[PDB]
RNA sequence: CUAAGCCGCCCGGUGGAUGGCUCGGCUCGGGGCGCCGACGAAGGGCGUGGCAAGCUGCGAUAAGCCCCGGCGAGGCGCAGGCAGCCGUCGAACCGGGGAUUCCCGAAUGGGACCUCCCGCGGCUUAUGCCGCACUCCGGGGUUUAUCCCCGGAGGGGGAACGCGGGGAAUUGAAACAUCUUAGUACCCGCAGGAAAAGAAAGCAAAAGCGAUGCCGUGAGUAGGGGCGACCGAAAACGGCAGAGGGCAAACUGAACCCCGGGCCGACGAGGUUCGGGGGAUGUGGGGUUGUAGGGCCCCCGUAUGAGACCCUCGCGGGUGAAGCCGAAGUCCGCUGGAACGCGGCGCCGGAGAGGGUGAUAGCCCCGUAGGCGUAAGCCCGCAGGGUCUCGGGGGACCCUGAGUACCGUCGGUUGGAUAUCCGGCGGGAAGCUGGGAGGCAUCGGCUCCCAACCCUAAAUACGUCCCGAGACCGAUAGCGAACUAGUACCGUGAGGGAAAGCUGAAAAGCACCCCGGGAGGGGGGUGAAAAGAGCCUGAAACCGGGCGGCG
RNA sequence: GUAAGGUCCGGUGGAGCCGCCGGUAUCGCGGAUCCUGCCGGGAGUAGCAGCGUAGUCGGGUGAGAAUCCCGACCGCCGGAGGGGCCAGGGUUCCACGGCAAUGGUCGUCAGCCGUGGGUUAGUCGGUCCUAACCCCGCCCGUAACUCGGCGCGGGGGAAAG
């Protein structure tokens, strides 16, 4: 929306952080075991609990 | 265990069985003896009766019979005890036997004795088991030996403790399992002067 | 120095878990007759300056010098006992530090002195 | 930097340090971002937790000349 | 707050070094919970500049940006140099 | 030399069964340990790593900071990388003690359509600090407004267990209404590491016992019940543990308590002095019980002796964190990628429990049998300094708990039956020259006891936790979760809730060559074995090809 | 071996397994419109029409072009398919580099994947006032409460007033 609050705007900005891949290096130092991570999510399929 | 699913049943109306099935997708069936997941039908209970009774008279017949069976030369043959080599059943040894305290000492004795060989075998049989034992613990499957039965204890457990298959006993806390292990009777024995004596004095 | 359960799901955590001062000790390996006679000790944790001798392994009979020890993975490293890439490249064999035994001691340090003593 | 050393320093000059090793901070942090250049990256790690030891003994020193 | 606990750390992409050469303006990332009074104190305090006007934003990431503007007498591009931003 | 098609075997793909493994579950006699919070809890939001998304840990000092001890050369979490730094001035790690500790939250100076905002008084030069919520207790001033000030309390959280109240229906009775389900599910209130009960106005009747609780048994008995279905005790006896005390009153009458200073004492116990608040509507002393006890008065007899408790300026001892020591082969020959295997030769053993180590190991390592050490704290003793307690015979006088005991009636509850217990309404005593109980009521006898005030350890219940154990399961099993699981995800919400373990001894994780846009393919290497990461074994169903028979 | 089933040979596999006596049990699969997982015929079939039937010609990038880019021609909407903007969404915004997956086909394109960026207020909104209405304190009721309630005192309540 145009008009939020701060404390929703830092929320979503937390989980804004969150949403982004593993890394490379994360990768290959735990080899292929880690892949993924729970929080991964696309705006238009995943929504937000807020 | 199993009876945590909330669940509810469709009913009839739908081309599938009455069964009780998740609120929520992928809605698994739940909650159901035969439903992946659910409670077991009839599971063990702690509840359960497992001690068994055994009358205090019928008690002592048995250990009479056993002690008896110790003195048995075919059926200690029978049992897979090698008393090639010993020179009498019942063997019957000194007191000065209760105050060995050295393992080396003991096992001189008993090859003195002609029980070494018994020893020997019971460490041969010795093996590492077949199944799950393994991973709770029960790796080995040990063999029973000679059995030391002594008046008194002064060193002779300490002295005796280590060889494989031996248990050392006082005539007190005899009993029937310790003659007779794992149901067959006739294991060899050795007794003392004040065993002896004390068996006497009990009859039984 | 106390592991008092016989269950083997409980020594198998113990192990996996320990924490690093007892890692330290689990690094323990025997010595020569020669060094056993002169220090009147069975054993010893190896130190990187040691000289050790593989008793097992496909290296058994080298002797070299330890360059690298991992508590973690209770490993460590002698020179000479290596294998070669596909490249050609070679890269250290890690060897469990009870399949060796030290036949040099890199005794500069007063605390093992403190531990020979201790333990003599 | 070592407490041994710390604890020779009065307080004064560790409120100077503290704010030498901040603005240091803030620079090594800017250019972590401007280049890839970095020979030590370890740097920030460093400085932060002198600057966290500094403040510590600070106090410590406070609290001995209050008592 | 403190004048030494404020910023976090100088901005260096391509629009603060363009505003930097153009307006006479540094960009700094600084801690949220600090207030325009309080950048203008910090910046003029650690740099012994005089700063004209403070323009203060949250990023989408919650970050606090703010970007000050030099008087004229003070040239940004010697700060950013002495910085190290060039 | 049959097109399609069907059956059988072989090879290959798809798939993930089976077998083996297991740092995870589950259940247990015994043992240990059981609260946190206005000095701001639990729970949550947001931040924090050089590369950092999840989990974990921490909090602007943010996978950490400081100090005293253990350990002794490596370390930088789950988590096998790059680059760096930390450590011999002793790290990492472990036990103990400190520092920092954002916002919301009982949330508390005042507000929340967004865990973010807006104020009033004092000190502060300024950077900034200490107070300001409501309901009360003990005091002060005054503005007499509860206005201001000082000291002190309560709120919230906790898996099960506990105490006091409110209280259903499905169901059974083969229907159903008294009844049962059931004083159950659930709801409201109040505490602790346990809670509650507890010292006879009791039980019992040839005799007697002698506070309470829990266990066995009494016993499916007495007894209740459309006397249907069903419900249902206690005393006694055998055990665990055992412990008893204090007020009100008579009488005396400020000899008293608390707070804040001063001294003697030792910094403590104890003794003493001053100011303030309580106190004659009674502080303190005394006293606590039944064929009676106590007071007061009279007489006899003592203390010159015998206890009990309090304190540590001091000394010795025990226990007590990390932890330290603790025997014996890595001997020869074979199989093997690798000996823990086979044959031969030896050794220790208060140690042949269990585990790791490239196969199955008493002697390679860790451990085990058996011993040692330990700061703080806790407990006992010595020595010294204090406080307090300690006997019988007579009386003619005094005291011994009130809307209480109890009766009538109504509702509930109970096995309590005309004879259980709680509560409402009307009535209501004696009070020591007295009163109560003994299963309908009353009269007489006999036996037992003294309510209407209070406290009380051990034996007992539970396990959010820990040590230990297992004829428990072995990844569709076992807790829902062996793993970034109460996570992802579903619903506005109350709430609901998954799937998912395994290369190899060692990455030695395929250098180089040909082709392809690339993904990949073919050579050639590594490995005992591709077991090639889509990685232990690799079944069935299904699909492609080859082969034998039919067509 | 009547049988439930046992044992042996050839092959794969790489670390455990069984005979006998005596006990114990979550102990025996074809069905429950059974539960969980995997795979078949239907099938290279339906669908990718109907309410707005839109593309063609030269040139360009590219391994690859009906589908991407530029020019012309021909068309659709044109009181909405154009312009501005709440609620809701929360990075979908911008540039560069890409096509294993997503896009009803392809794709060099993209609300897609990778990397790096982007939101600047004394004047515009919240913040101030109060409306319907709501909350705390005292007070009364309730066995009690986080429960019901008149009166008094304080506070909140509009991003289109």
């Amino acid at each position: 929306a145009r008009n939020k609050p701060l404390a929703k705007k830092l929320r979503l900005a937390k989980a804004l952080k969150q949403n982004r891949r593993v890394p490379v290096w994360v990768i290959v130092k735990t080899n292929r075991r880690v892949l993924t991570h729970p929080k991964r999510r696309y705006w238009r399929r995943t929504k937000l609990k807020e | 265990a199993g009876k945590r699913r909330v669940t509810e049943n469709i009913g009839k109306g739908h081309s599938m069985a009455r069964v009780e099935r998740l609120k929520t997708p992928p809605r698994y069936a739940a909650f159901v003896p035969f439903a992946r997941g659910g409670r077991r039908t009839h599971p063990p209970k702690v509840e359960k009766i497992i001690w068994e009774d055994i009358n205090k008279k019928e008690k002592r017949l048995a250990l009479m019979s056993a002690i008896a069976a110790t003195a048995n030369y075919d059926l200690v043959r029978a049992r897979g005890h090698i008393i090639d080599n010993v020179p009498q059943l019942p063997l019957i040894v000194v007191d000065d036997l209760q105050k060995v305290q050295k393992t080396r000492e003991t096992r001189e004795i008993f090859k003195k004795l002609g029980i070494w060989d018994d020893i020997v075998r019971a460490k041969e049989k010795s093996g590492v088991r077949a199944g799950k034992g393994k991973m709770r613990g029960r790796r080995y499957k040990k063999a029973k030996g000679p059995l030391i039965v002594v008046g008194k204890n002064e060193g002779i457990v300490l002295g005796a403790r280590n060889h494989p298959g031996v248990d050392v006993v006082v005539v007190d806390n005899l009993g029937v399992e310790h003659l007779a292990p794992g149901t067959h009777p006739g294991r060899l024995t050795v007794w003392t002067v004040s065993a002896i004596e004390r068996l006497r004095e009990l009859y039984g | 120095m106390k592991i008092s359960s016989k269950q083997p799901r409980k020594q198998r955590k113990f192990l996996y878990n320990a924490p690093l001062h007892v890692r330290q000790k689990l690094m323990s390996a025997p010595l020569s007759r020669e060094l056993r006679e002169k220090y009147k000790v069975r054993n010893l944790p190896v130190r990187v300056g040691d000289k050790v001798r593989i008793m097992r392994g496909d290296y058994k009979g080298h002797e070299g010098k330890v360059v690298e020890v991992d508590l973690k993975r209770y490993r460590i490293y002698v020179e000479g006992a290596t294998l070669r890439k596909t490249n050609g490249t070679e890269v250290f064999y890690p060897i469990h530090p009870s399949n060796v035994m030290i036949i040099e001691l890199n005794l500069e340090d007063e605390k093992r002195k403190k531990i020979i003593e201790r333990r003599a | 930097m070592k407490p041994s050393e710390i604890r020779e320093m009065s307080i004064e000059e560790i409120d100077a340090k503290i704010r030498e090793l901040r603005l240091q901070l803030a620079k090594e942090r800017g250019l972590l971002t401007m280049g890839t250049s970095l020979e030590n990256p370890m740097v920030i790690r460093n400085l932060r937790r002198d600057i966290a030891r500094l403040l510590t003994i600070k106090k410590e020193k406070l609290r001995e000349r209050e008592k | 707050m403190d004048p030494y606990k404020v910023i976090i750390r100088p901005v260096v992409t391509e629009k603060a070094i363009s505003l930097i050469e153009k307006e006479n303006k540094l960009t700094f990332i600084v801690d949220r919970r600090a207030t325009k009074q309080d950048i203008k104190r910090a910046v003029e305090e650690i740099f012994n500049v005089k700063v004209e006007k403070v323009n203060t934003l949250i990023t989408p990431r919650g970050e606090k940006k703010a970007y000050v503007k030099l008087k004229p007498e003070y040239s940004a591009s010697e700060v950013a140099a002495r910085l190290g931003l060039f």
